[PDB]
């Protein structure tokens, strides 16, 4: 990858299962009789984490981002090798079993999704306070599942049944055609820009699409086209 | 055949906390209740008992179907038994039917269909539990 | 804090989970089969509101204002009904309405009125034995619908007492269901009220067949049973609606003991493969 | 034509439109048609029938009062026995009515409750 | 002496669950309880006060056989002292006795049986 970073080109590295990288060297670290480190890890766990993952970086000539997959060890988190691996992280992303189980493709999971540049300075007050107000409908949606489960739609007051039917249609909203899948799908996939998601969403939120039910919200891009599906 | 039977046990996994609170729940809460039971009992296998997939096929559409219900719970293994048993003697051409098609994409569409549900309701008329 | 008491202790607070989960769904579900009752019950009741308030109107006489209705003067003896769950769980809901009991005796005493208790339950009966003031009447193993003849062995014995002048007074404690999520304990007083407030009073003169003072004398009886059969129907639907709301708490509480010992486990679990790791090391070399 | 609403203090029984009432007062058994006079009365235990259309319904009430408006008639019975719908035999709704608010409402569900109770206490000293 | 006291205590102690919780138990239960109290009481000593053999086999005699259900628990250790100084000054002969015959088959022959109920009897009528 780093040939094509040296012509100014931008690469995206795919690392699956770098928990696996982690292993493979503990492993070599064992076979040529070094002491085992905390977990039996090797000792030069940050310094093998170093030598990688730190060539990922946004030079002046090019940019090399990076997505890889992480596999937790007994879903530790606090174990050396994913706390490692989070010392050297930006963007959390977080798919989810229960979301993929609706016919939803894109299952990530806004709640245990985070970044660190989702902050005012860098993406923008706009981006960072409607994020912050879907973070928040979600987790009053979260928070009501178990209200909804056992005493009903009914006991739950106003002004919090508009929150939970909004944090619903967006959940839904979160599906997008992708153009990789339009032969398996028929549906044609749709780039939707940051700062036209920003809008859309801020635009979702302040009141607009109400009226609309939670479906017309299904694999959409742009909520001008969740619109003009209403319309039609 | 299993999709429904995979759903199924996984709401039933999903409330195995109120088996013990039969009583007081919602009639769907129940019925989910009743129809996990009879699923997990009919997954109860012997040893050295291999079922051939025609079999395995034919008894789990019948319980998918609401065709078990009112078998009892711990008479669900003895009827599985009973309607092998059945299907193995009285009704051999539904299942070379089932076997011959299983490869079929829309298996349930042929007249496999129609030729197990006259086995199931014939069963059904013949025993009782 | 050895990585398998740990994970004993994990099973034991996951089991307090699932049960207490249980436990909440059925309280929610009882709840709501004991709001319909209280519902199916508001007719009967609401029907001799506008009955008091046009027959109390007609019969104003101090001379007539006799039996349950007389506003007795230098009230010298006060009886109190108390409704309490018959089992435990419920949260604060028992304590509320004990010291809302316990300490509205406090004022009666202070003036100088000599106090009798009644209970209904189990909960107010126990703790009014253990206190020394011996309830008079009590009615206990109640089932979460019961019938308006259950309470007559009570509210009879009640009522006796106010016609024989043993009792000047009567009142009725009970759980107020304000929410689902709030159930403030509720005084009440039962002496028969003249109209209350307004209900078709004007334009009435029902033809009392078997005589005004005929139908007043039996019809106060019913209507302060029925009283108490409203706030006992309340009080159930209140108890199921705390004792949700105080399983949700525990199993709330259960969940975070769950996630608080799972962090802790993974920490002993990680410090026992240190150990290992560094005498296997140590005996190789 | 007249509001007839027989009102007991566990359920509504009856919320119909009815002819004629053959209503047993204390004082003796009295008819009521659509535009009796105001009326107030008490029941004593007896037999009280309905005419609708010419058939007769005879619910047994065993005690009750009675407000007879010029436009509506109401019951407040306290208790309700014989009764043609259903009466002793054909009776449906009260058979196993017992158990529709027992076996979820006090039978087993008392024991139901009471095994929560005993499985969440026995474990409640084992995780201590 | 000591089988009735172990399988007491084993008793006491499997039903302390139900003792922490349960308020509704029936007075068999908490009789029960109380006597695990009665003997979890009764075992806590002192430091450099041991009983000789005589003196634990009276007290475990007198407790085991009902003869301190009335004494409460707070004041079980004093009842003990108390009882202790009664048997080495008032009747030196029952723990004579009792130390005597401890090695036969039967230990509660009517003789020791005897003379010891007697002398725990007249510690009750005289102390509370």
């Amino acid at each position: 990858a780093e040939y094509f970073r040296d012509e100014g080109r931008d690469i995206l590295l795919f690392i699956d299962n770098i928990f696996r990288f982690v292993q493979a060297g503990s492993e070599v670290s064992s076979l040529l009789g070094r002491m085992p480190s905390q977990v039996g890890y090797q000792p030069t766990l940050g310094t093998e984490m170093g030598e990688l993952q730190e060539r990922i970086t946004s030079t002046k000539r090019g940019s090399i981002t990076s997505m890889q997959a992480v596999y937790v060890p007994a879903d530790d988190y606090t174990d050396p090798a994913p706390a490692t691996v989070f010392s050297h992280l930006d963007a959390t992303i977080s798919l989810e079993r229960s979301i993929a189980e609706r016919a939803i493709f894109p299952a990530v999971d806004p709640l245990a999704s985070t970044s660190r540049i989702l902050d005012p300075n860098i993406v923008g007050e706009e981006h960072y306070r409607v994020a912050q107000e879907v973070k928040r409908v979600l987790q009053r949606y979260k928070d009501l599942k178990d209200i909804i489960a056992i005493l009903g739609m009914e006991e739950l007051s106003d002004e919090d049944k508009l929150t939970v039917q909004r944090a619903r249609k967006i959940e839904l909203f979160f599906s997008q055609p992708f153009t990789v899948a339009q032969q398996f799908t028929g549906r044609p996939g749709k780039y939707v820009p940051v700062k036209k998601t920003v809008e859309s969403f801020a635009r979702l939120l302040n009141g607009e699409g109400d009226h609309i039910p939670e479906s017309f919200f299904y694999m959409q891009g742009d909520f001008d086209d969740v619109l003009a599906a209403y319309e039609a | 055949v299993a999709g429904k039977l995979k759903g199924e046990l996984a709401q039933f996994r999903d409330l195995a906390a109120f088996a013990q609170f039969a009583s007081d729940l919602d009639a769907t809460t129940k019925a989910q209740i009743e129809r996990g039971q009879r699923l997990q009992e009919l997954l109860k296998q012997p040893q050295y008992q291999p079922l051939p997939v025609e079999d395995q096929v034919a008894v789990l559409y019948a319980a998918t179907n609401n065709y078990l219900d009112d078998v009892p719970v711990p008479l669900i293994t003895k009827w599985r038994d009973d309607f092998l048993a059945f299907l193995r003697t009285a009704h051999p051409e539904v299942r070379k039917l089932i076997y011959d098609n299983r490869l079929d994409r829309k298996f349930p569409t042929p007249e496999v269909k129609e030729a197990l549900e006259a086995a199931i309701k014939e069963f059904k008329a013949t025993s009782n539990y | 804090p050895s990585s398998r008491e740990i994970k004993r202790r994990i099973r034991s607070v996951k089991n307090v989970a699932q049960i207490t989960r249980a436990m909440e769904m059925v309280s929610a579900s009882k709840m709501r089969r004991a709001q319909r009752n209280v519902l199916a019950t508001r007719p009967y009741a609401d029907r001799m509101r506008e009955v008091m308030a046009n027959l109390t109107a007609r019969v104003v006489g101090a001379a007539r204002r006799g039996t349950l209705l007389e506003k007795r003067e230098t009230v010298k003896s006060v009886a109190l009904l108390v409704v309490t769950p018959d089992r435990g769980l419920c949260g604060s809901l028992v304590a509320n309405v004990l010291r809302r009991a316990g300490r509205f005796i406090t004022e009666q005493r202070a003036m100088g009125r000599t106090v009798d208790v009644y209970t209904f339950g189990r909960k107010g009966r126990d703790f009014f034995l253990r206190t020394g003031f011996a309830p008079a009447g009590e009615a206990t193993r109640l089932g979460d619908a019961p019938k308006l003849e259950a309470i007559l062995g009570v509210a009879i014995s009640a009522i006796n007492g106010f016609q024989s002048g043993k009792y000047d007074e009567l009142y009725i404690i009970y759980s107020e269901f304000i929410n689902t999520l709030v159930q403030r304990p509720a005084i009440k007083q039962l002496l028969p009220v003249e109209s209350p407030d307004i209900s078709t009073t004007t334009n009435v003169d029902y033809t009392y067949e078997p005589g005004e003072e005929e139908v007043l004398n039996s019809i106060l009886p019913r209507y302060v049973e029925t009283q108490i059969y409203q706030a006992v129907l309340e009080s159930i639907a209140s108890e199921h609606s705390a004792r949700m709301v105080a399983m949700r708490n525990a199993t709330n509480n259960a969940k975070d003991l769950v996630r608080d010992l799972t962090l802790s486990f993974n920490k002993a679990r990680q410090a026992a493969i240190t150990k290992e790791v560094s005498e296997i090391a140590s005996g190789a070399a | 034509p007249i509001h007839l609403e027989i009102v007991t203090a566990e359920r509504v029984i009856l919320s119909d439109d009815v002819d004629m009432i053959s209503a047993p007062t204390k004082d003796g058994r009295v008819g009521i048609l659509p535009r009796h006079a105001p009326l107030m009365t008490i029941l004593e235990p007896g037999e009280l029938d309905i005419i609708k259309n010419g058939e007769r319904t005879p619910f047994a009430v065993s005690g009750g009062f009675m407000e007879v408006l010029p436009h509506r008639v109401t019951i407040l019975a306290d208790t309700v026995e014989r009764a043609d719908e259903i009466d002793e035999a054909r009776a449906e709704q009260a058979r196993a009515e017992a158990e529709a608010r027992r076996r979820e409402a006090q039978s087993e569900r008392d024991m139901a409750l009471a095994e929560a109770k005993l499985r969440k206490e026995m474990v409640r000293l084992r995780v201590a």
